[PDB]
């Protein structure tokens, strides 16, 4: 155990924490302001680019139908494997 | 010679024996430093950086400055 | 057109800062340009007296961080559990009691897997406080 | 118009609150999984056309010609027609940038047009729908943000053993 | 102010030269010197009888 | 690579070179940090903690 | 070339009249295409006009062969003349260029606009239709010249230590060719003497099994964009395409003796699109003729007698051996009176320099001597 | 190892003479040769197209290793419980009352 | 969670910056076998062979830095974590690997099926092709796998045989003024000699197995290159 | 003469390195660090109290709530959220008035 903890990285700094939502709202928000203009039309393959992945994925995960359960990704407690929730 | 695990050093010979033979040995052109000079201690007579500071003198100073790193706080001990 | 990629683009004069810039390369020229001075791969040098000076300059400063710094925590934490609980409670202790209680952490560091087990096993019959004392 | 910016927000959305997905609201997305699998399959087969038409006349005689690997004789007529098919006329074979351009460009703009008007026909399907996902891709489009908890400000339908919570 | 060794060392490292050795240039220009007196009077003696043939 | 350089023959010789110097005064730190700790863990009045048995490493690890 | 305002106003002011010119020139340009086009696919070989495959012997990728891809049209000068070749090929030029703005802006939207204002403040990738006078022509030239100082050495350095380094010539002939291919252009390369370095290259890389690093210098040093450069057989194209034409032209020349009818100018572009002749050496017309000369004896009886042209390799080495110019040497030579390590000097020697000064320095045969006896007799007195 | 080059028209066996699994598909059985993965795989080999068995084996293997296998761990369906927690069907609909907004227009 | 922390390379980069300002010739490589793959002459490959060596030789700085310099005491290994190596491998070993397929040249793996036609195809050959599929990516895994583990044991071992070392010379070393000073001059004698062995065996384990982990990557890219003759 | 690692300024020769030298190398770098951020940029409150801090969780003071405490009163003072929304509390604020009553 003590030697074991003589393995971790000794100039650790700070920590910050954020919510997947948070910060993937906040992109999509920043996706659509760069892609929003005019001169940028929907055929081009930077939209494209932009826009088709991420549709893609999410229509993959919408028609998503499991028999078995998935955790919550961001419990409190993912640490006990007798208890999903 | 070696200490520890550093190695002296030396020279190759680039004489024969026979031009080495016609070679007149003059130490008075020689500079001070390297008189009598021997390969197995070619710094024995080499000037000291400080004059005074022995060897030893700095070897006591790392001592001392390591009972001093042990025993400031036995002296002066400060809270959390 | 508004920067350049060229490194040729000057934003200095040649003699800005020469006089420093000469010392420090006085600095790392006079003992690593050497011949005997070959290194392996860039990262071992040949020369003798470099890993003289910064074997024990590395060992010093990792050494104040690592006791400054790091098992400090492990300190602090014994302390704290040992004597309340809390913060305020270890500083209601004087200085001297703090003292012989890092002290008594060392003689455990020291020992580790070897020293006696008694130092954290109490022995039936021992008179001293048991782990439900603040509890 | 571009239908993605507006809905990548819903989709979003409706992934965190999937639990209110209505039986129509998947088979919605199920179709177009399915248009895009058939939007995929028919710009592979444009592009697939596309080589063969521009192919050299040596790689056209090379790959559809001698030997035959199952020699069974189906096989060998089918590659003499093709051969012949495609050698009788003339063809503009283009090598490099070009045949990438011909190639490419055509399957780009089929699959990028097709997906495009299906991510529309998507949008006006959820539009009308008469569920909790419907009534927040219009509320979408009116006010112009996602409005979250929507299902339980609304009071949308739960199961008989869970509307305690709507209980006040 | 020895350019060209300056150019072409930069020249192969930048395309992917990184090796130092060169063995068979060295190989062909090894033996290269200048010649002798006699050899020289030797190879006039070979041209001028080939002008003559 | 370990190629060459100052190597002071004996002890008395580490004063020859400013390097050494530092290097030898390392050493006495090094070596004289041990008797230190010896003196200082090894002390009369040197006294366990009487909560050593309130907590320890070992059932915190555990 | 790097950019500046001073050309970013002249590419804003003509950028219209440009566009305009570049529509005439690109119908003008089809229509010429579009004869030799014909031309090729009625009277050309069988495997010329079929595409015939050619693919490398490690990893069978296909290639433009130069035996079986690249034919040339001895009679073409019935249909087309060679102003007109000539007109094809700088549009070729211009017209590949032109397609990587669009294509970017294509691509990008609205979002190329200030790449597009790096574009214009730079002559290295406008259009030359861009120049609507003879100076704004000339610096033109200057930056496509100095765009060619730029690449060609890294090309020729490639050629050169991969061969050198991965094999050797077989003869002092093959040699003496090998050697003189890369001589700097400020001496002049004999054709004859330097020939037999196209067959001993041809024994090593021919334009088959060209390299796609290779192939980028090259594209760089013949002013071709090569952003995206995507796979080999583009660019290639490209080059095969440029220089099928190129020697088609050259045919007619040689045949017709039209250089020597040819004036000034046209003759000094003639040079220029064959990467001979930089605006920059202000060459005059006996420079010219001796480089063109020396192209077409390059080029070899074989060439009119039968249409085949030497290693393209071998022979886009030797044309861009003219923009290797001599290594700069800028300074007096009174510069090398100075010192470069005064700043040590306060440093002095320590025990170790002092030692070995003594050693190696005018009294080493003494040291050695006493060293060497001082030795003996300790291992006389040991034993 | 050593380079490789393509057998000739005339270098390379008939299509009868390659063996299946149990024996040669002959006439009255050549449409059994689509069929049959070893006869295909000994034409293969016969013809030196060895690569259509390896190509398509090291991409598969490529497959899984770099995209599939995450795909697999992170988000693949486990097996079934006994107990299914089947949907009701009762999730979505709008309540009785409720005004929903209109549609564009 | 984003973590802000920093490699404990500062001073070596300060060292580099201060003694790199100049150049210098080197002479001396770890893994000096990057540099020269063809030993026949007349021998060239029409493939990038060379683009390792830049790589190489930044992997070997990098790793050097860290391991060898981790043997003084406090030194720290920032990267030492299993699947950070696996990361580091995966990048090269599947870059490389998508080089050669990226070359769509199918027959390059005509070796992967192995042994002659006299073998049975579907019995034999194909099971030696699955198995050596598979034994690449173990290749991959085994080179990431070796490298953490030979640092991982050969530090453990170090810090417990430092921790025992301590213990006996700061409790014991009063037996040198008692009757048994003998039994603690030999245990002292053995731990100076324990530790001397242990100090050059990690020394020469690292180099090894930086040589080893360069030599796998290079081993990869040579199983598919091909070379021609010149004539 | 022209030289990418002479001539060019740093970040051009960056690019240029990985673009025209190790481009696939980028592209697996860029592909990893993606699923490293989408597959292992997460870590819960208990495996933080587990392994999260160098000597331990330190319990006596909780900094997790401490944490999660001044996030919430952050989000809840500047989203003019209302805590006593019957969803909140799944009753409705007349019966949340008896409660505070009784209790
Ligand atoms: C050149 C490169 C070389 C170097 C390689 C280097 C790398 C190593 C190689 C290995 C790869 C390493 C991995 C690296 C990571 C790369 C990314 C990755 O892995 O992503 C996978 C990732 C996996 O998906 P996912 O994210 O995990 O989500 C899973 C869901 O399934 C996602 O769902 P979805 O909604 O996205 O839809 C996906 C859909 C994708 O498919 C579709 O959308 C539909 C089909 C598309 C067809 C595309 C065109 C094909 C050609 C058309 C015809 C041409 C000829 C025309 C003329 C004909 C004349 C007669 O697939 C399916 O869902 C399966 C549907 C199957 C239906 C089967 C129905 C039964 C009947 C048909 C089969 C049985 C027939 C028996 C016949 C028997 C006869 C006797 O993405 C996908 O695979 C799907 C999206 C991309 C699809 C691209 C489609 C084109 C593919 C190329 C075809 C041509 C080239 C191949 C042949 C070459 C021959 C020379
Ligand atoms: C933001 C936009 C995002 C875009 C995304 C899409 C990807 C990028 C787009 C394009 C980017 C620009 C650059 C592309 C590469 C350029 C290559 C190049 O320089 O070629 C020059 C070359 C010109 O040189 P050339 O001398 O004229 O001819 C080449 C020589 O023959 C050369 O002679 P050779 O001696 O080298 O001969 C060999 C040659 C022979 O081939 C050729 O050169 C012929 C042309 C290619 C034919 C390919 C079709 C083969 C047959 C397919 C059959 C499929 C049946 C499936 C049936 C399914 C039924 C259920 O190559 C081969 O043998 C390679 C065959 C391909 C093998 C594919 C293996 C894939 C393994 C899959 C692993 C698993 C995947 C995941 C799992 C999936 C399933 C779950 O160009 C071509 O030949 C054609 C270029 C075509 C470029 C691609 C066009 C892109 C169109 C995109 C449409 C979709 C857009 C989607 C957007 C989504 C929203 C954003
Ligand atoms: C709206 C949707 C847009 C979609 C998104 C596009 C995104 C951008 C990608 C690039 C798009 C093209 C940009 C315009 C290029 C200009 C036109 C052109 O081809 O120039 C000829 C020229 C031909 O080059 P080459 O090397 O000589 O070709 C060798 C051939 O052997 C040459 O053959 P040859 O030796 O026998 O000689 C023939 C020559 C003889 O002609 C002449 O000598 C006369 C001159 C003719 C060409 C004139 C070009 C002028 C260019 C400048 C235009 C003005 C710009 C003004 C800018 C300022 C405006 C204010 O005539 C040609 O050049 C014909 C070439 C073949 C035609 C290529 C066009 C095919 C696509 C268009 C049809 C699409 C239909 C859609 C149907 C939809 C169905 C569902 O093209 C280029 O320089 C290549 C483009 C360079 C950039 C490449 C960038 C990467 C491309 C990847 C594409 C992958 C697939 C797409 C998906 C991408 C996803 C990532
Ligand atoms: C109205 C006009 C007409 C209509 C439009 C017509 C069409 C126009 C478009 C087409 C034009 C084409 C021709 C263009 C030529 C010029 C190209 C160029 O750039 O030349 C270099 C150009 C100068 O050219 P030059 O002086 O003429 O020299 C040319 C020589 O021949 C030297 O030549 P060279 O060959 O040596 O140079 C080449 C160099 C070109 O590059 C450069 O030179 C680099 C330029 C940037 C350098 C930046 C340095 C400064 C950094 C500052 C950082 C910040 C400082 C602090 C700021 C504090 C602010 C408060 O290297 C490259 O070519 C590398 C290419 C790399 C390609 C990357 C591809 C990535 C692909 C990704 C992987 C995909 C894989 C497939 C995956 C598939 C998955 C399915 O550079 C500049 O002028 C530098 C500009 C710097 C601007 C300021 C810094 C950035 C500001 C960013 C603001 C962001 C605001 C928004 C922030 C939002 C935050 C939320
Ligand atoms: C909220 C609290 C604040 C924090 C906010 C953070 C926001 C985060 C947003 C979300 C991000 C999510 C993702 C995070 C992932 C992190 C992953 C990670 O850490 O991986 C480990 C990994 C460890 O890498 P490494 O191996 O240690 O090497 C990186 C090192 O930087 C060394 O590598 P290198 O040496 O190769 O680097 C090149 C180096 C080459 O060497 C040098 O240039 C030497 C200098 C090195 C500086 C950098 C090292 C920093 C050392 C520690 C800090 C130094 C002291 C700071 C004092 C602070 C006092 C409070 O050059 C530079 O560093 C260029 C900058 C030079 C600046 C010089 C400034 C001179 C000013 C002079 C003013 C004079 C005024 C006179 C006025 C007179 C009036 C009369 O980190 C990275 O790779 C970088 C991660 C960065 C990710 C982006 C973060 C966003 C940007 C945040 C900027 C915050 C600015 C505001 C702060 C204000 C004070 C509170
Ligand atoms: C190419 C091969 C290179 C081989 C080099 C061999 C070096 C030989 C060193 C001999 C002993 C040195 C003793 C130093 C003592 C320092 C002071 C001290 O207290 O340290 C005690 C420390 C630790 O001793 P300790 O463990 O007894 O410490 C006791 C402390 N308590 C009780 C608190 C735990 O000694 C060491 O860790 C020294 C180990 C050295 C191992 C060799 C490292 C080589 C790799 C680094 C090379 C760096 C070169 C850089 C050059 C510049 C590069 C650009
Ligand atoms: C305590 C537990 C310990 C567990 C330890 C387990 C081991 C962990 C090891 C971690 C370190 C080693 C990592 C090595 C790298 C692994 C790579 C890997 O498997 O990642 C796969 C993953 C798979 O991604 P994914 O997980 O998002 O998959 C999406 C699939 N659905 C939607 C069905 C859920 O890759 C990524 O995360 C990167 C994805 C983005 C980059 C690629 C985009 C292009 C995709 C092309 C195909 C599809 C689109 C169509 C074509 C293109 C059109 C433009």
């Amino acid at each position: 155990s003590n030697p074991a903890d003589h393995f971790r990285p000794n100039l650790k700094a700070l920590t910050l924490y954020a919510e997947r939502q948070h910060y993937v709202d906040r992109w999509l928000h920043v996706k659509e302001r760069w892609l929003a203009p005019w001169y940028l039309p929907w055929w081009s393959p930077l939209f494209q680019l932009g826009t088709w992945y991420s549709q893609r994925s999410r229509n993959l995960f919408l028609v998503e139908n499991h028999l078995s359960y998935r955790p919550y990704k961001f419990r409190r407690n993912d640490e006990d494997r007798n208890n999903p929730y | 010679y070696n200490m520890l695990v550093f190695r002296d050093p030396k020279r190759r010979p680039q004489l024969s024996e026979e031009e080495r033979a016609k070679v007149v040995v003059n130490q008075a052109e020689w500079p001070e430093e390297f008189k009598d000079f021997d390969p197995d201690d070619p710094y024995k007579n080499s000037p000291e950086i400080i004059k005074g500071m022995s060897s030893w003198n700095l070897f006591l100073w790392g001592v001392e400055c390591a009972f001093i790193y042990q025993f400031y706080e036995l002296v002066f001990p400060k809270s959390i | 057109v508004l920067f350049s990629t060229y490194r040729s683009s000057r934003l200095v004069s040649k003699e800005f800062l020469h006089g420093p810039v000469m010392r420090f390369r006085a600095l790392g020229e006079y003992y690593f340009q050497r011949a005997w001075n070959g290194t392996l791969n860039w990262a071992l040098p040949g020369e003798y007296r470099l890993y003289a000076v910064m074997i024990p300059f590395i060992y010093f400063y990792h050494r104040w961080h690592n006791d400054h710094t790091l098992d400090r925590d492990h300190v602090e934490k014994a302390m704290i559990m040992r004597w309340g609980g809390t913060l305020e409670d270890v500083r209601k202790l004087s200085a001297k009691d703090q003292l012989r209680v890092r002290c008594f952490t060392d003689i455990e560091k020291l020992y580790s897997a070897y020293g006696p087990k008694d130092t954290y096993l109490q022995p039936p019959g021992d008179t001293l406080p048991g782990k439900d004392f603040y509890r | 118009t571009k239908y993605e910016l507006k809905m990548q927000y819903f989709d979003e959305w409706m992934i965190r609150w999937r639990k209110f997905q209505t039986e129509s609201d998947w088979e919605i997305e199920k179709g177009r999984q399915w248009w895009r699998r058939f939007n995929m399959a028919v710009s592979g087969a444009l592009f697939c056309g596309l080589v063969l038409y521009t192919s050299g006349t040596a790689t056209l005689k090379r790959q559809y010609g001698l030997p035959h690997f199952f020699d069974i004789g189906v096989d060998g007529q089918a590659k003499e027609t093709m051969l012949k098919t495609l050698t009788s006329r003339w063809r503009y074979t283009p090598q490099g940038y070009g045949r990438v351009l011909i190639t490419g460009v055509p399957t780009y703009i089929l699959f990028v047009t097709l997906e495009h008007y299906r991510e529309r026909r998507r949008m006006q399907q959820y539009l009308q729908q008469n569920t909790v996902f419907g009534e927040q891709m219009r509320r979408l489009l009116s006010t112009g943000k996602i409005e979250e908890y929507l299902p339980v400000n609304i009071k949308a339908t739960l199961p008989a053993s869970q509307q305690a919570i709507y209980n006040y | 102010w020895c350019p060209e060794v300056r150019d072409r060392a930069e020249l192969e490292v930048d395309i992917t030269g990184w090796q130092w050795w060169s063995p068979l240039e060295e190989r062909r220009l090894l033996p290269v010197r200048l010649r002798s007196v006699n050899e020289v009077r030797e190879i006039m003696s070979k041209t001028q009888a080939k002008k003559s043939a | 690579m370990l190629l060459g350089g100052f190597v002071p023959r004996r002890f008395s010789q580490f004063n020859r070179d400013p390097c050494w110097m530092f290097f030898i005064f390392s050493v006495g730190f090094w070596l004289g940090e041990y008797p230190a700790m010896m003196i200082k863990y090894n002390a009369r009045d040197l006294v366990y903690d009487p909560h050593r048995y309130v907590w320890s490493h070992h059932d915190d690890h555990h | 070339m790097q950019g500046s305002w001073s050309v970013l106003k002249k590419n804003c002011s003509n950028f219209f009249p440009g566009l305009l010119a570049f529509a005439q020139q690109t119908q003008e340009a089809y229509g010429i295409w579009l004869r030799i086009y014909n031309r090729q696919q009625k009277y050309g070989p069988t495997d010329f006009v079929e595409q015939s495959e050619t693919f490398s012997p490690d990893y069978h990728k296909r290639f433009h062969s130069q035996d079986k891809n690249m034919w040339v049209d001895k009679e073409l000068c019935t249909e087309v003349s060679q102003k007109e070749v000539a007109r094809l090929m700088t549009y070729k030029l211009d017209m590949w260029r032109m397609a990587h703005c669009a294509g970017a802006l294509l691509a990008t939207g609205g979002y190329a606009i200030p790449f597009g204002l790096f574009w214009l403040a730079n002559d290295t990738w406008v259009p030359s239709s861009f120049n609507l006078t003879g100076e704004e022509l000339r610096a033109w030239r200057e930056a496509q010249d100095l765009y060619r100082y730029r690449s060609a050495p890294s090309y020729l350095t490639d050629t050169k230590w991969h061969f050198d380094f991965h094999a050797y010539p077989w003869n002092e002939t093959q040699e003496r060719a090998w050697d003189d291919l890369f001589e700097k252009n400020d001496v002049r390369r004999d054709p004859k003497v330097v020939r037999p370095a196209a067959e001993m290259y041809d024994g090593f890389i021919k334009f088959e099994l060209i390299r796609r690093k290779s192939l980028r210098h090259l594209c760089r040093s013949m002013n071709i964009p090569t952003f995206p450069m995507l796979a080999r057989l583009c660019n290639g194209t490209r080059v095969r395409d440029y220089w099928n034409l190129a020697w088609c032209e050259d045919y007619m020349v040689i045949t017709q003796r039209l250089h020597e009818s040819m004036t000034d100018e046209e003759l000094y572009d003639y040079a220029w699109r064959r990467y001979l002749a930089p605006y920059d050496k202000n060459l005059n017309r006996e420079q010219l003729m001796e480089r063109v000369e020396d192209y077409f004896e390059f080029l070899g009886p074989d060439f009119v007698a039968h249409g085949k042209a030497p290693n393209l390799v071998i022979l886009t080495n030797y044309v861009l051996g003219y923009y290797n110019d001599p290594a700069y040497l800028e300074g007096d030579i009174s510069e090398l009176d100075k010192n470069d390590y005064d700043h040590l000097a306060s440093w002095g020697k320590d025990a170790f320099l002092r030692r070995l000064e003594f050693e190696n320095g005018p009294l080493r045969d003494q040291v050695e001597a006493h060293t060497q006896r001082l030795l003996a007799e300790r291992a006389a007195i040991a034993k | 190892g050593e380079l490789f080059v393509r057998p000739k028209l005339e270098e390379i066996p008939p299509a009868d003479q390659c063996r299946g699994f149990f024996g040669p598909l002959n006439d009255s059985l050549k449409f059994l040769r689509l069929l049959d993965i070893k006869w295909m795989m000994n034409r293969a080999v016969a013809m030196r197209r060895e690569y259509l068995i390896a190509t398509p084996t090291l991409f598969t293997f490529i497959w899984m290793f770099t995209w599939k296998g995450a795909v697999i761990y992170f988000w693949g369906d486990r097996a079934p419980p006994r107990r299914m927690d089947w949907n009701t069907e009762e999730t979505g609909r709008l309540p009785l009352g409720f005004k929903p907004t209109p549609a564009p227009l | 969670m984003f973590l802000f922390f920093f490699c404990d390379l500062f001073w070596l980069r300060l060292l580099l910056c201060m003694y790199y300002c100049v150049w210098s010739r080197l002479c001396f490589i770890v893994y000096f076998n990057c540099l020269m793959l063809i030993f026949d002459f007349l021998l060239f490959c029409l493939f990038d062979l060379y683009l390792f060596v830049g790589l190489c030789l930044f992997l070997l700085l990098w790793f050097m830095l860290f391991n060898l310099y981790s043997l003084i005491l406090y030194y720290c290994i920032t990267y030492l974590n299993l699947y950070l190596l696996f990361c580091i491998v995966f990048l090269l070993y599947i870059a490389f690997l998508f080089l050669f397929c990226f070359l769509c040249d199918f027959f390059l793996f005509n070796n992967l099926l192995v042994g002659d036609s006299f073998m049975d195809v579907f019995f034999i050959r194909f099971l030696l092709c699955f198995l050596e599929c598979f034994s690449l990516l173990c290749r991959c895994l085994s080179t990431f796998l070796r490298l953490f583990c030979n640092l991982l044991s050969s530090h453990f071992l170090l810090l417990m045989f430092f921790d025992f070392f301590y213990f006996i010379f700061v409790f014991f070393f009063y037996g040198v003024f008692c009757y048994w000073f003998i039994l603690f001059i030999f245990v002292f004698c053995f731990c100076l000699l324990f530790y001397v062995f242990l100090y050059l065996l990690d020394l020469f384990a690292a180099i090894l197995q930086l040589f080893i982990f360069c030599n796998m990557i290079l081993q990869l890219i040579m199983d598919f290159l091909l070379f021609l003759l010149f004539v | 003469v022209y030289t990418r690692w002479k001539c060019d300024r740093l970040p051009v020769f960056q690019l240029k390195l990985f673009t025209q030298e190790y481009p696939m190398h980028a592209a697996v770098g860029i592909f990893t660090i993606i699923f490293l951020w989408k597959h292992m940029s997460h870590c819960s409150e208990e495996t933080e109290r587990k392994y999260g801090w160098w000597a331990g969780y330190p319990y006596w003071r909780d900094p997790i709530a401490r944490r999660n405490e001044t996030k919430y009163k952050q989000m809840i003072i500047n989203n003019d959220v209302d805590i006593t929304h019957p969803k909140w509390t799944g009753c409705s604020v007349e019966q949340l008035e008896e409660l505070s009553r009784v209790v």
